[PDB]
């Protein structure tokens, strides 16, 4: 797994593989691993398949629920420390998780929060996470300005998720792209890497330790 | 969490054209000491089912008391405990099953493995498997232990698919179970060489035969073997 | 495995199981366990079969080239060179050996090698894991000077008792009778010896 | 090993604490604060297992202040270090002890002294001149035995914690990103948000 | 747990005053075993003839019958069910009777000692065959209990304890389980006198060494008819 | 020590169609070395047209069927009647997985039906409960050798127009029932040949907007 | 530590030596093992030492209540009874092993009891390291119908064979000898063959050797 | 990583005439780590000293323990704890904790305001009391500190004299042991009067 | 251990050796091993002491209680209360019990129940580790229906066997002889025995 979120001039990119695995059989290519919470909140999820889709599936049901109570949506903050306070419960039983709540609001602006299942809650700029993080954060951090252009930053993220896709053997299938402003979450679109590889190749002009 | 001590051997079983044969010898091993030699591991319940078990003798007697009981509950303000509402091969087993898993979930087995054959008021066959891990399966043979390795393969001969079932006479039925009992005893050295057969039969009911003997036995040949290899007298 | 030797008026005779198991599953329900390494020194194996087998090849090479030189070996011969080969390699050997035999002069006799490699001289012996179940039968019944057809009779009672104790033994009972006259060999079937 | 540093010099007391979180083989944040104000003139530092540290701080900090705005009081440093101390040795006995090492430094308004509180996980307290957990400890207490003097002033203080980080960057074997540094006297706290390029 | 002036207690005596309401129910000791009967009130003509049954077994060789609330009995009839398993489970041996009676004994005394429980609106006739002998028992909702020869309570209660009364200086020598099923059917019959305001159906049950091995077992049939007749013939 | 566990093999694949889907499966039972039957069906209807298979250690695979079965009958009583959609059963069995995540039920369950829209459905479920919809998918000993099949024919993958040199992919299209059939017989004639735990009979269960259909077909016994 | 019972004809003494031991370095050099239950019942310990006190002083707390209860003199049966339930309840995690020993009016008693909460009853026993070594001696000279005296006599050589020959045991002999008619009798260092000779030379050190960074008086009352 | 050995430390006491003495050493390390110079390991309750050794945060959640206990003490009898009840208070306390122990080695010295005669004892970490009357010893370097004293000491020796044999003997045990030393305090102890006196040691 | 328990003619008698030991130290050379849990129902110990003595003492307390509200107890129904005990707490229980009780209805009756908790109804049974040697001594020798002289003497015989082979059996032999006339106790002396 490979996910990334990064905050820039024109709000935060987040941007995530598809590729779930045992061992090293390739059990798909095509999992989602961005949980749409409400129309301002994303999640990403690395590490346990279930642990992941089971728990953000679960904050969602709890975010829902502070609408309910409070009339208003949930902050990115306390968003992030259900799961956060949650997880912490189970800490020593082994749930495995890593994960990075994404979102506005007016509050706060642009908000990203890292999550894993030690109890570990972040706030930063850039995350990424996975057993491909390292692949993602080399592109991604030689290539980060503040200024970048939406169009920039998205191409960025997607090419940072590219980048760990081809070295990581537990990284790969495609790239789901998401752009998160005051308005909202907007989709970018899925990127199989079976095809996105030979274009990027080709009209970047990179990739030359690949053959042909 | 534990381990078998007492234990008793393979349990056999096949159906035939109109009904179903078990049989399992009458031994309890304590490990490779041959120690109880009247133990009978075949329990009739009712007179249209009988539950062989194999496995810890301990936890065989729990499951004697508790079909026992079985059949006393079935009775309380049912009048009709004796014909409509009759416990049935498959109420049985069914019970059985749950109780197994159940204590498989809780890390605490039954150290068993069980075979419920019979036959239900409408006439079908009725024969299906069960152990400490609450795994189940129907066949129309089953065996257990070494039972399942050695038995199986030559009751298959007689019974290779459903089909078969039709075609097999209970004399047929009961040579070929008697045959793989002497093999078991060839063969097991945890077997013994009394054992007890019991037919269900939709038409005779329960016959429950005690005291059987593995009997036409070959030794003969065993004279004319010496040495291990290149020792000729 | 039940195993035992006995010497009596005549000679000796030695007694075995037939069974052979890997687990509870019977490998072999005929084997012949008496072993020859000389004319008339037999012994009874225990233990590993590759280790026991190798050892009797070698002791009955080593006898045959003794014969060469030196004539026949007594008994107390085959039952060092046991010894010696079970104590010097005892690391990597399980190896229990009953060691009998018959000459002229000493006439009969019994030596036991069990696991250490040690050596017994003893009016008979018994062992395998079914020897356990008899050793106070054996105590009981067992009189010193007794009649070829009375002996017999000991081995064949002992062996079923071991027999139906342990389920390592079974099969048949093999015997082989050593004295002047020469080497006889016995076989008895379980519908024989169950009956008494 | 994060780095947890407290110096006791003569009107205040100094927190220094290393700005990385590292999980694994990447440095994920080069600017985390691993402190938490516990009233206006006690300031608690942590460092130890992931995610234990922050909830125990928290937690720590949400009885305080609860029993601020209960009494309209501050406790003394000696009171809150003791209440801190009970918890961790409480801890250590149930069912899944918080593994995290703590440094408390508060001035106490009554008294008028600065105070530094050393406490490990187990529940071990001390009051020191200067303090550390972890490896860090090992390079600095002979340092600071040698270059500390009781009547020191503030700059003087923070010109003695420049000494024990450069020391610290030229020894230690990780790349722990600096130190965030914070003072607690009469005024209350502070932070000296410059230390790194200057 | 309210003793009246008088040394009684007073929800007990109320009790019992709802069992004497009741439906007639009876219980004769033969020489080798036990038989019970009861009436049943046809309330309607809609009833299912036969299908209503009032008598029930305890484990394999008790018969229990009562008159009163019969949701009261058959909370007591569970409860020595299970006192029966129990007893079983630990002894292996069939609970022996007298121990059986205790049981229940135990069970109604303990729901007269307390303020927030109500004592049992039932007199329950129950017993059978144990290691040595038949044995009849009959439990007021006290907890008292005690054997008898021949037992009866409910709404006709005193008419079938003056025939019970006749059969035994009748009968010293002992009565048989064959005999005492028509005499169970006379009585019962005898016994409707004193509640004929309803149609009624005859339910009987027994528990003899030779005529069922020692079980529990109902009168059906061709025996519970040659019953019903024997009661018609000494009526008409 | 007692080990909860075991391995009885088998082999289950799942195609959705564009208006029907299959759940297919072996037949055989196997422990270790031994057939324990070489018919003992795996794939049911669980009403509500919805088929359900759950592969790998029987025991805990019997007790999720029952328990789904189980869950299919109180949503009836809870909810007046209504029927359970196929993404409502999937969401409904991860929750039965995840609750026991810390003990969990050693399964690859799958299960297929019709979507509201009345599209094939086929999800599938890890051991704990994570999951996802999917055009087919194999479980069981030997989905490691028919996946792959399955990506190629099913989704055509690595597959490229003649003389576009590869730069058109061949297009997506929908399989027809039959088309669907000859698929699985094949995928399961395959697997015979080239996995012990697999053989003696395939069992096909159809689910289209008439109901559920089942089909059967002798496989090698050795 | 050796301890010995020894039942005489007309009653049961108990002996002790008196080492205690930490690993290899000696504690108390003049400690009493000798423990009371009640008045005439008297016990010996050996193994963890705050396990045998413990559980002593717990059983003679509530055979106190019950002979209050009872208004009987306590019986030894029912300290055995007592402490064997408690050791057996902690499965020998409670590292008590006792000689148990008392008059009472049914007579005289001697047990042992196990850490695990087994007893054994016996006319002469011995407990600990010195067991062995004990023991030696009690099979050697033992004999039915035993005077008060000789039972002291074997009783104190037997102690004393643990205090040569047993490395666990040394210094002095405790004796306890309850009779059927009087009193239980309490003899502490009723032996004591291990007096310290005297030193070679005096350690006094002159005043002012030590040096003192300050001095202050510490504060009692208030 | 054995609790017992993870800080450091040790308590002696002794008996004289018509006193006793308590002394300690101040170090509290973790492991080779010296980290605190003024850890002292004597608790006064009243005219009742204890001295504990061991693992440092049970040292001090005893403290806390037993001036909890003799503060209700003191409320309820009307009066101070005194030596002998105090040493049975520690002992039952301990024992209390048997299947999850306090690691500590305590040692009690005080003089029975009643009877005027010194007492001095000693616990193992369930609290099996040892009752010498001469000296007891505790801490990592109880071997050293059990020679150091069986050859100093002599009994009835006076306030003065009693100073310097304790202080020799913990000063000479702290030197042969790597987590002992540090500083020392000795509190010698009469019935009227109480002197605490800081040595002068070794800080290697 | 060495026990035994022989149904004959009159009841039933049981025997035992009386050592115990901790590794190869004899702890107790004269224990009793025999036990009485009712007038006439006793049972004989092997395993860990602690199990046995702890079980033994929770029976008599249950008979007694039996006895007091049923009248006294069958010999099956003390047996089923030990099985009870042992299969519940199988786990962590190490104790083989022979139960013999004599009955006015059923006369001589002997359980056994080993380390599972299963329960066995014998004419005779045999236990602890040194029953292994006596086993095809015990078959060759037991008939049904013996006088009471005979029962002492394969008793007797038996244990003397078993005594000579395990080193954790020795001592005296004691009997309890249980029948309609009351209970006696035999002891039996190493110089009595060991001449046999
Ligand atoms: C929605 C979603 C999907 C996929 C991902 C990425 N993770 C993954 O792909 C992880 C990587 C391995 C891992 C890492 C850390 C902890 C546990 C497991 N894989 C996973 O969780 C797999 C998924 C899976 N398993 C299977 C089979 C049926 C076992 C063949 N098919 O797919 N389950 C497991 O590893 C698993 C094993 C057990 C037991 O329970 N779950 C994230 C988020
Ligand atoms: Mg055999
Ligand atoms: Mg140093």
């Amino acid at each position: 797994t490979t996910t990334l979120a990064f905050r820039f001039q024109g709000g935060i990119i987040v941007a995530v593989d598809s590729r779930a695995t045992a061992g090293n059989w390739v059990a798909s290519q095509t999992v989602k691993k961005v949980i749409e919470i409400n129309p301002f909140l994303l999640g990403t999820m690395a590490g346990g398949a279930a642990d992941c889709q089971f728990w953000e599936t679960w904050l969602g049901s709890q975010c829902r629920l502070h609408e309910l109570r409070e009339k208003e949506r949930i902050s990115v903050a306390a968003a992030s420390k259900i799961l956060s306070n949650l997880v912490y419960q189970y800490k020593g039983a082994g749930l495995s998780m890593g994960t990075m709540i994404c979102g506005y609001t007016r509050k706060e602006g642009p908000t990203i929060y890292y999550v894993d299942s030690d109890g570990t809650r972040l706030k930063g700029d850039i995350f990424c996470v996975g057993s491909g993080q390292t692949f993602a954060y080399g592109v991604l951090d030689s290539n980060y300005k503040w200024d970048l252009s939406v169009e920039d930053a998205l191409y960025l993220g997607k090419r940072s998720i590219l980048a760990a896709a081809h070295r990581d053997a537990y990284s790969g299938g495609s790239v789901n792209l998401y752009h998160v402003t005051e308005d909202g979450w907007i989709y970018h679109g899925n990127h199989d890497v079976g095809e996105l590889f030979w274009k990027v190749k080709e009209e970047e002009g990179s990739f030359n330790n690949v053959i042909g | 969490t534990q381990q078998p001590i007492v234990t008793g051997t393979s349990v056999i079983s096949m159906k035939y054209d109109n009904g179903v044969i078990i049989a399992a010898d009458n031994l309890g091993s304590y490990g490779s000491l041959l120690r109880f030699n009247g133990v009978e591991r075949l329990i009739p319940v009712g007179d249209n089912t009988v539950v062989g078990i194999s496995g810890d003798i301990s936890d065989m007697q729990h499951i004697e008391r508790l079909l026992k009981d079985l059949v006393t509950e079935n009775a309380y303000d049912n009048p009709l405990a004796d014909a409509e509402e009759a416990l049935e091969p498959s109420y049985i087993f069914e019970y059985l099953a749950t109780v197994m898993y159940q204590r498989r979930s809780k890390m605490n087995p039954l150290w068993n493995a069980i075979i419920v054959a019979g036959v239900q008021s409408n006439g079908d066959q009725f024969l299906r498997y069960v152990n400490l891990l609450g795994v189940t399966y129907s066949s129309p043979t089953l065996a257990t232990g070494f039972g399942a390795h050695m038995a199986n393969p030559l009751l298959r001969k007689v019974v290779d698919r459903e089909s078969d079932i039709p075609k097999t006479t209970v004399q047929v039925a009961e040579e070929a179970i008697v045959n793989a009992m002497r093999v078991l005893y060839y063969r097991d050295a945890r077997s013994s060489r009394n054992f007890s057969l019991a037919i269900i039969d939709k038409n005779t009911g329960l016959t429950f035969k005690k005291n059987l003997q593995v009997e036409n036995m070959k030794w003969d040949f065993a004279k004319d073997i010496k040495g291990y290899g290149t020792q000729k007298i | 495995t039940s195993i035992m030797a006995v010497t009596f008026k005549d000679g000796v005779i030695l007694g075995a199981d037939s069974r052979t198991t890997t687990g509870a599953y019977i490998a072999n329900r005929v084997t012949d366990k008496l072993t020859r390494v000389h004319d008339k020194i037999w012994c009874c194996r225990s233990g590993s079969a590759a280790d026991t087998q190798a050892i009797a090849d070698i002791v009955q090479y080593h006898l045959e080239l003794y014969t060469s030189q030196y004539g026949t070996p007594s008994t107390e011969t085959a039952a060092s060179v046991f010894k010696e080969l079970c104590y010097e390699n005892k690391d990597n050997l399980t190896a229990g050996i009953i060691v009998a035999g018959y000459d002229d002069k000493n006439k009969g006799e019994v030596y036991t090698i069990p696991l250490g490699g040690s050596v017994h001289k003893l009016p008979y012996a018994i062992a395998g894991s079914g020897s356990t179940f008899i050793y106070g039968y054996c105590d009981k019944n067992f009189r010193e000077n007794m009649s070829k057809e009375e002996t017999v009779d000991f081995i064949k009672h002992s062996l079923s008792q071991a027999i139906k104790w342990d389920g390592s033994s079974g099969g048949v009972i093999r015997m082989v009778v050593l004295t002047a006259a020469g080497v006889e060999r016995l076989i008895f079937y379980p519908d024989e010896y169950e009956q008494l | 090993m994060d780095i947890i540093l407290g110096i006791r010099v003569q009107d205040s007391v100094i927190l220094a604490s290393s700005k990385a979180v590292t999980r694994g083989i990447s440095v994920l944040k080069d600017s985390d604060d691993k402190t938490r104000q516990l009233s206006p003139h006690t300031l608690m530092s942590f460092a130890g297992e992931a995610g234990d540290t922050v909830q125990f701080a928290e937690y720590i900090q949400a009885n305080i202040q609860l029993y601020s705005i209960r009494e309209d009081y501050e406790l003394s440093p000696q009171a809150v270090s003791s209440f801190v101390r009970q918890e961790l040795a409480k801890s250590i006995r149930s069912r899944r002890p918080y593994q995290v090492n703590v440094l408390i430094g508060g001035y106490d308004k009554k008294k008028n002294k600065p105070e530094l509180y050393q406490i490990d996980y187990l529940g071990t307290k001390v009051e020191l001149p200067y303090g550390a957990h972890g490896y860090s400890g090992f390079y600095t207490f002979s340092l600071l035995d040698h270059h500390y003097r009781p009547d020191m002033t503030t700059e003087e203080g923070l010109d003695l914690l420049k000494l024990c980080v450069q020391e610290l960057e030229k020894r230690m074997p990780m790349d722990f990103k600096g130190v965030i540094v914070k003072i607690v006297d009469k005024d209350g706290i502070r932070q000296v948000d410059d230390f790194q390029a200057q | 747990s309210v003793f009246s002036p008088d040394g009684r207690n007073f929800q007990v005596e109320y009790a019992v005053k709802a069992v004497e309401n009741g439906t007639t129910s009876i219980g004769i000791k033969c020489n080798d075993g036990v038989v019970f009967a009861v009436e049943k009130l046809i309330t309607s003509k809609l009833l299912v003839p036969q299908k209503n049954v009032k008598i029930q077994v305890v484990d394999r060789h008790i018969g229990c019958v009562y008159s009163g609330l019969i949701p009261d009995g058959r909370h007591l009839v569970n409860r020595g069910r299970e006192e029966a398993a129990s007893f079983k489970k630990l002894y292996k041996t069939p609970i022996p009777i007298p121990a059986f009676a205790d049981r229940l004994g135990q069970y109604v005394q303990a729901h007269t000692l307390y303020n927030s429980v109500r004592p049992f609106g039932v007199s329950t006739i129950f017993g059978g065959v144990d290691k040595n002998g038949a044995h009849l028992y009959m439990l007021e909702p006290s907890g008292s209990y005690w054997g008898y020869k021949g037992a009866a309570t409910g709404k006709g209660r005193q008419s079938a304890k003056a025939e019970l009364e006749k059969l035994v200086d009748h009968h010293p020598e002992g009565l048989s389980a064959r005999e005492a099923v028509k005499q169970a059917a006379k009585i019962i019959y005898l016994a409707h006198e004193d509640n004929k305001e309803k149609d009624f159906e005859l339910e009987i049950s027994w528990c003899s060494l030779s005529e069922t091995n020692g079980l529990h077992k109902f009168v059906k049939g061709d025996l519970l008819q040659e019953a019903i007749d024997f009661a018609q013939k000494e009526i008409n | 020590q007692f080990n909860p566990y075991g391995d009885n093999g088998g082999t289950i694949l799942g195609i959705a169609g564009e208006d029907f889907a299959v759940l297919a499966g072996d037949t055989r039972n196997i422990t270790d070395y031994s057939i324990n039957s070489r018919y003992e069906p795996k794939v049911f209807d669980c009403g509500d047209n919805i088929v359900m298979s759950a592969n790998g250690f029987a025991a805990d695979g019997d007790a999720l069927v029952k328990r789904f079965k189980n869950s299919v009958k109180w949503y009836h009583f809870d909810h007046n009647d209504k029927k359970l959609s196929i993404n409502s059963a999937a969401r409904n069995i991860q929750h039965l997985l995840y609750g026991k995540r810390f003990f969990p039920y050693y399964v690859h369950t799958i299960i297929a039906g019709l979507d509201e829209d009345g599209k094939g459905a086929v999800y599938s479920f890890d051991p704990v409960g994570s999951y996802e919809r999917e055009q087919c998918r194999a479980g069981g000993a030997a989905a490691s050798l028919i996946m792959p099949f399955l990506d190629n024919q099913v989704n055509f993958k690595n597959q490229y127009e003649p003389g576009t040199n590869g730069k058109v992919k061949k297009p997506l299209k929908y399989l027809s029932v039959e088309e669907v059939i000859k698929l699985v017989r094949d995928s399961f004639t395959s697997a015979t040949e080239r996995h012990i735990q697999v053989g003696d009979g395939l069992e096909i269960l159809i689910v289209t907007k008439d109901g559920v259909r089942k089909e059967f077909y002798e496989l090698k016994r050795d | 530590t050796t301890i010995v019972g020894v039942k005489f004809n007309n009653g049961v003494v108990i002996a002790a030596d008196t080492r205690s031991t930490q690993g290899p370095i000696v504690a108390d050099k003049n400690c009493a093992k000798l423990h009371r239950i009640s008045p005439k019942i008297w016990c010996a310990g050996a193994g963890t030492a705050a396990d045998t006190e413990a559980v002593t002083q717990l059983i003679g707390s509530n055979i106190e209540l019950h002979s209050l209860y009872t208004s009987r003199e306590p019986r030894v049966v029912s300290a055995l009874q007592m402490l064997k339930q408690h050791l057996f309840k902690y499965q020998g995690h409670i590292g008590a092993y006792l000689i148990v020993a008392g008059v009472d009016p049914t007579g005289s008693h001697l047990f042992s009891i196990h850490a695990h909460g087994s007893t054994d009853v016996g006319y002469y026993l011995s407990l600990g390291s010195g067991s062995l070594a004990a023991m030696a001696v009690l099979e050697s000279h033992w004999k039915q119908d035993l005077t008060k005296e000789e039972a002291i006599k074997l009783a104190s050589d037997a102690i004393q064979a643990g205090i040569w020959n047993d490395l666990g045991s040394g210094s002095n002999v405790d004796v306890c000898v309850m009779e059927i008619g009087k009193d239980a009798e309490y003899l502490r260092n009723y032996l004591t063959p291990n007096v310290r000779e005297e030193k070679q030379k005096s350690y006094k050190f002159p005043r002012g050797t030590t040096a003192v960074l300050k001095e202050s008086i510490v504060n009692i009352c208030d | 990583s054995d609790p017992s050995s993870i800080n450091g430390g040790i308590v002696v006491a002794m008996t004289g005439k018509d006193c006793v003495a308590i002394a300690c050493d101040l170090r509290l390390g973790s492991q080779s780590l010296g980290v605190s110079n003024k850890f002292e390991k004597i608790f006064h309750y009243g005219h009742v000293f204890l001295g504990i050794t061991g693992l440092a945060t049970d040292v001090t959640t005893l403290n806390e323990m037993f001036r909890y206990k003799t503060n209700l003490y003191k409320l309820k009898e009307e009066r101070a704890i005194e030596p002998e009840t105090f040493t049975q208070l520690v002992s039952s306390s301990l024992y209390e904790r048997r299947f999850g122990p306090y690691f500590v080695g305590p040692v009690v010295a005080g003089i029975n305001s009643k009877s005027g005669k010194p007492f001095i004892a000693g616990f193992d970490l369930i609290g099996c009391i040892d009752e010498a009357k001469d000296f007891i010893v505790s801490g990592t370097a109880s071997d050293q500190l059990f020679g150091m004293c069986e050859s100093l000491y002599e009994p009835n020796l006076e306030p003065e004299d009693l100073f310097e044999t304790i202080s020799q003997a913990l000063l000479n045990a702290a030197d042969r042991d790597a987590l002992s030393g540090w500083g020392a305090v000795v509190y010698i102890i009469k019935k009227d009067e109480v002197v605490k006196r800081y040595l002068k040691m070794r800080q290697d």
